């Protein structure tokens, strides 16, 4: 929680996906727990978000609506 | 006792509703994968 803010505060970037790959690879060397939310194609949750759970229940709600109206 | 009229529930009892022509072109039966909701 200290590094993920200061690495974005030094670059004036609001979201850590927009960080430069020179800066992104520096966090991977110190902190190897950040592999999955940084180097994954299609995560089932939106990474580095706060309503990421709250998005998830809202996506199943949509998928169950279109399951009705098409059928 | 009790007396009443009586209509038999046979499986040939159907019902014919009428749809408007622009009914199925409604913005709820046609949803995208990602809405604003």
């Amino acid at each position: 929680a200290t590094a993920l803010t200061e690495a974005c505060a030094a670059e004036r970037v609001v979201r850590p996906h927009q960080l430069s790959p020179a800066g992104q690879a520096e966090l991977l060397l110190r902190f190897p727990a950040l592999e999955v939310p940084l180097r994954h194609p299609r995560p089932v949750l939106p990474p580095f978000d706060i309503a990421a759970e709250v998005a998830f229940t809202a996506r199943i709600h949509l998928a169950c609506l279109r399951a009705l109206g098409q059928a | 006792w009790e007396h009443r009229r009586f209509i038999v529930a046979d499986s040939r009892n159907f019902i014919t509703p009428e749809f408007p022509r622009d009914f199925w072109m409604s913005p709820v039966f046609n949803l995208p994968r990602e809405t604003a909701a």
